[PDB]
């Protein structure tokens, strides 16, 4: 009961869910060869959340590797954890995207995306009773943005019930590695708004910031900051996964996260974060996780919540804690900071508890955020959009592809309404 | 499987090639008769010599390139030297006589005798290719084979072809130094193709690397074999990422995607950042943060021009060996904060980064030195208009008095030839000049 | 006793032949010398080799099949080969020349000279017969002899015999790939003993085959030793239920009483599930639920045909090994809740499961793995008709010109018959039309 099924597109998707599918392989303790090895008996109930279990007790993932070059498939098989997949799942092409939209979603995409459906369909029909999905994917790619949006909008036409979220990576004009990444961002947007449940926005800066910042470390890579983010892809479902005092599963968060519909991009958050050396000297309680949440620097998303007001925040506690600690840490901070949050909304915040904390660490928390200050990430990129796109530039790599302009005018001004979605329900009491 | 195809045009598309396929059999640990040592039970297109080597049967390695010229002579060089069992027999394609400096032999008399004979050879190595991703054209502009015959290939290229990537690496010709007079010539005739048929289009002339082998590097005095080891590292590192893993990987179509603004604003100039001398390789900081300022220096340019005289449009970073990217995101920041370094108005978004872990060979009797570390960065930039000034003014002054024009007509081609080849070249400097202006509300 | 004769007709009947009897030698546990080994004091005809193995005296099991060839030369690979002590010297009967790709060669002109002395071959092994259940002919309509010859036997069959089931294991021609080019001939004149005189008339064809091992399998290179190791599985569980206890056990006739609608509309077309390379074989789900869904995807076919272009007129689930049943009824109910999955109107209780315990057995040096479980299901469709319509084409195109008629007609044969086996081909064709449809009122 309650499957995900897990759809990791592109290069950037594949990378994060190698070190995603390392960490759950963890929480459940499969082998790298995918045996369990585990001693107690909480991490087998739960595990057909995420794994197939076949033939022997060896578990295959319910997850499905999608790629326009065969690169990365070719490195996850020869790794470590190439063992764990089913190599019916390693789906790929041979031209590579690049790093064009156009080229991911109309040529070279549709051409793959029905040997595609066809693995989703092995997935779906083995299934007690599905409940939802999940991309893992990048914003400003080509098959990450693209074909991402493809697959999702082909499967709302299969399962149009089921929660389907994106971890999607989102860009940042301080750190700048793709000159077209506002062409390939802000069609794709345009897709995420009509199609998706939830939307976990994600950028580079917020990732570094936490490893400099934070976690005091020195020389940050892609397998670095993911990590990070394999570890927040870990709570959002925990009480799915392990029993809790309260649970939340990924229709709980998305119910009461989410007031207007199109208003489904959130802003998570993990504590705690120490360097190692500065970890006996933290005391590790709830007041001290509570404050890390509600701070700007331990935000993925390179943003300040002091730019706009919280609607809604959800907290997943992860350990053997209180329900006082927790009930009253989350009461003195909509007090405290009631001009930071709507005021509209009674109870911004809504609490999870798991019993499960990860595997080094007693009472981590998982913070999730729906703040206004998130406009001010759709701003920078629709500044940096209409800057080329009023000289045309780059336009016939696009409109070589199956594309016209009349998709891109389209596509700026359904990101730029929402950024007067957000405006709306900041300010006007 | 990512195969590419180099042809090499001319004697100076040879003579590279010569140090270009010196270099991938150093890359890829083949000996020069094709033979990988025993010391490799690893995965050969895992280390993928698969897109410049098609692996004959019992463990033979010869390339995906043509060797083409007019003359006899200069493959000759080939045959023997030490290369004489690397390459195939049949890819040394010779005529017996050359063009002669002279776009109209090249193109249309001595050329189309070889031409099919050429594009048959292509026709062999196109239908062995799965992936196939474009072509390598090597020449320079200002001989003939180099000029005439390309401008004949490339028409061919385009019409079997179409879809795929077509890469060039010309010499353009250097203001003071030439060596045939006729070269302003054979340069404007060979705009024509350049423009339209080619993808890419890269310019290199001889001056500016005179100052990098003297000034970075303290030789006293380098011969073509010298620089050419200094071209094959930048085209080297270019295809590096197609044929070894990294992260942000990029592709040959991932440069047009992310360097060229519009259809025929595609002459990036590259440049290459860490050439130093043994003795002057210590006394290093060689950095990440020192050889991205360093591709940015109007001295270490590969082309005689001084990007502070126009403004950037795009750059584009690909890196090799040992690599922490938060090092080059830190050291692209510092370059969006000089005010040195003009984009223009409407880049906003300066440029792309691409990073390989595979680190460079150092070439034996070689020029560099072992260097961890080493940048391209290949980057349109309205500064080469500039060398098109100092040439069409060349051309406009020996037209002027219809100096070598009976040598051409006498070859096969016409008088009016001349008028459209400048009025083609002049709409290009146009377009550097429109390209380089922000619009004002 | 619940025996069987095998006849195997041509090149291709005689080397299926070789890929059978090596599996059922596996199935009872025979040497290929004809022994049981010493460790089966158990009960032989309770394991019932007594279908497929007269046991001769002295512990010797030699098979009732009779192999038939008008060339020496296919059948003195089994002479030697390694079955050359498993075989009955008298059971393999050579002629001197082949028909040679020519249908009127191997019905009137050379089949005619060693007809009687197959057909007393038959004899010697239908009196030694119990309960003779009937006769498995194996061809590939597009040989002479493969067409001829089994068209000659399969007259004589019906007039000695009449009563019992007479399976045909035929290959047909595939769409693109063919090797004669009077295969169309061939096939036409052998649709008149096929539908007339067969009362279950199979086919395959390489090309759906060649899919199967590349892609469900994974092997790079077939040849035609790897297809009939599959086409042998087939045949081994289609006859495995005679011979072997489960619960739902099913003769040879009740496949024709549950599959055959009417006289004439019964060639149904098999498929089998579990096709699994040995690394595949781990990341397995290989349940009763998957497998039976797995029978009717339009890729696991054994012929180029697509069921989502016809309807279903019959399906017939034959499983071995370890099974419950009530796990298949639920899969059942699914295939009825499908609507991807049409059967016609009239049907409407849709299918026969038969269940059998024995296991199949991994051939040594075979293609495929160790599985639990394993499915054919032979089903009646009305997309097998598609198949004809792109060979009747290939037929009425080279019969338009009456290209190789002078070969035939000197052989024993008329123009006239070409023009019979046309109509008699276009009547199956439209009978197809008649019984896809539903009536209404
Ligand atoms: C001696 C000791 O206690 O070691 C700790 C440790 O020093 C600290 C610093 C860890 C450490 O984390 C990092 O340095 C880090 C690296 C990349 C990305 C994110 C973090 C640790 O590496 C990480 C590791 O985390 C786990 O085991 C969790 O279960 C976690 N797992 C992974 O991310 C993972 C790591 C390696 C291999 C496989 C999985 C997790 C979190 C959320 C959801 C699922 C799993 C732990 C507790 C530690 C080390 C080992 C030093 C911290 O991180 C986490 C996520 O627990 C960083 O701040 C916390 C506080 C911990 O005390
Ligand atoms: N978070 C994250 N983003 C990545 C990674 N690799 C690439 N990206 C992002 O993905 C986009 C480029 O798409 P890419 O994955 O290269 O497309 P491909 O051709 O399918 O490999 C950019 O916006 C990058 O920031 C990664 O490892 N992690």
């Amino acid at each position: 009961m309650r499957e995900i099924v897990h759809i990791q597109a592109g290069q950037c998707g594949n990378q994060i869910g190698a070190k995603f599918w390392e960490v759950i392989s963890d929480e459940h303790g499969i082998d790298p060869t995918g045996s369990y090895h585990g001693d107690s008996d909480l991490q087998l109930e739960r595990i057909n959340v995420y794994y197939n279990e076949a033939t022997g007790n060896k578990y295959v993932p319910r997850a499905i590797l999608v790629d326009l070059e065969p690169g990365t498939m070719d490195s996850v098989r020869s790794g470590p954890f190439g063992q764990i997949f089913r190599p019916d799942n390693f789906v790929f092409g041979q031209s590579g995207a690049g790093n064009n939209w156009a080229k991911g979603h109309y040529t070279e995409g549709a051409e793959l995306v029905d040997s595609v459906l066809d693995v989703v369909r092995k997935e779906s029909e083995s299934c007690d009773c599905l409940q939802g999905f999940q991309l893992t994917h990048s914003l400003g790619g080509g098959t990450g943005s693209g074909m991402g949006t493809l697959l999702i909008s082909k499967i709302r036409e299969e399962y149009p019930d089921r929660i389907m979220n994106t971890f999607s990576v989102m860009p940042s004009p301080k750190v700048s590695d793709t000159v077209v990444e506002p062409y390939n961002a802000t069609l794709s947007v345009h897709q995420l708004v009509e199609n998706t449940d939830e939307t976990y926005c994600i950028d580079n800066e917020a990732l570094y910031d936490i490893c400099f910042r934070t976690l005091k470390l020195t020389t940050p890579t892609y397998g670095d900051l993911n990590h990070l983010v394999s570890a927040t892809m870990s709570g959002v479902t925990t009480c799915l996964r392990f029993p809790g005092q309260l649970n939340a599963d990924l229709r709980k968060l998305a119910v009461n996260m989410v007031p207007f519909p199109r208003l489904h991009f959130f802003m998570p958050g993990f504590a705690p974060l120490t360097s190692r050396g500065s970890q006996q000297y933290r005391a590790l309680t709830v007041p001290e996780l509570t404050q890390q949440m509600f701070d700007s620097k331990n935000m993925m998303a390179a943003c300040d919540p002091r730019h706009g007001r919280y609607l809604t925040v959800a907290a997943i506690f992860r350990g053997r804690m209180s329900m006082k600690e927790v009930d009253e840490q989350m009461l003195n901070v909509q007090n405290k900071n009631s001009s930071y949050f709507v005021e509209w909304i009674p109870n911004n915040v809504k609490t999870a508890v798991c019993d499960i904390p990860p595997r080094g660490l007693k009472m981590s928390a998982t913070f999730i955020g729906n703040s206004t200050a998130i406009q001010e990430l759709f701003k920078r990129i629709s500044e940096q959009f209409t800057a080329m796109f009023r000289r045309k530039a780059f336009l016939h790599w696009y409109t070589g592809e199956g594309m016209d302009e009349m998709e891109f005018t389209e596509a700026e001004s359904n990101m730029n309404d929402l950024v007067s979605e957000y405006q709306q329900y900041q300010d006007a009491t | 499987m990512r195969e590419c195809i180099s042809i090499h045009v001319g004697q100076a598309g040879v003579q590279i090639g010569n140090a270009c396929w010196e270099l991938y059999c150093l890359e890829h640990g083949i000996q020069p008769d094709g033979q990988m040592p025993s010391d490799k039970t690893i995965g050969g297109g895992d280390d993928s010599f698969n897109t410049f080597f098609s692996e004959t049967g019992a463990g033979k390695h010869v390339p995906r390139a043509v060797f083409v010229d007019l003359e006899p002579t200069v493959i000759d060089e080939v045959r023997t030297g030490t290369y004489r069992q690397l390459f195939h027999p049949e890819q040394l394609i010779t005529g017996k006589e050359d063009a002669a400096n002279n776009y109209a032999r090249g193109h249309y008399t001595i050329g189309k005798e070889i031409i099919d004979l050429v594009l048959d050879r292509i026709r062999k190595l196109a239908d062995q290719c799965t992936g196939l991703q474009g072509f390598l054209v090597f020449h320079s502009f200002g001989g003939g084979t180099g000029s005439g015959f390309t401008s004949l290939l490339m028409e061919r290229l385009s019409v079997d072809y179409g879809k795929k990537s077509k890469l060039e690496f010309s010499i353009y010709p250097a203001p003071q130094v030439s060596t045939a007079v006729v070269e302003p010539y054979n340069s404007i005739l060979t705009t024509h193709t350049t423009l339209e048929h080619s993808d890419c289009a890269f310019m290199v002339d001889n001056e500016a690397i005179y100052d990098i082998c003297r000034r970075n590097l303290d030789i006293e005095r380098p011969t073509y074999t010298n620089l050419n080891r200094l071209i094959s590292q930048i085209v080297s590192s270019i295809t590096a990422s197609l044929r070894f893993d990294g992260a942000l990987n990029v592709d040959l179509t991932e440069f047009q995607t992310n360097l060229v603004p519009y259809p025929r604003i595609h002459f990036p100039l590259a440049t290459y950042a860490p050439v130093i001398s043994a003795e002057k390789a210590y006394h290093e900081q060689l950095s990440v943060a020192e050889i991205t300022n360093a591709c940015f220096e109007p001295a270490n340019q590969m082309v005689k021009c001084d990007p502070r005289h126009g403004k950037y449009m795009a750059c584009c970073l690909l890196y090799r060996g040992d690599v922490v990217p938060k090092d080059v995101n830190a050291a692209i920041a510092t370059i969006k904060t000089k005010r040195s370094i003009q984009f223009v108005d409407w880049c906003p978004t300066g440029f792309k980064v691409g990073i390989n872990y595979q680190p460079p060979t150092v070439v034996p009797g070689g020029d560099l030195a072992k260097v961890q570390r080493a940048v391209c960065m290949l980057s349109n930039t309205t500064a080469i208009a500039e060398a098109w000034a100092r040439l069409d003014h060349k051309f406009d002054l020996m037209y002027a008095k219809r100096a070598f024009v009976h040598w051409y007509v006498g070859e096969g081609m016409e008088e009016g030839e001349f008028s459209e080849a400048r009025e083609d070249m002049a709409a290009l400097e146009k377009d550097y000049e429109e390209v380089g202006v922000d619009s004002v509300e």
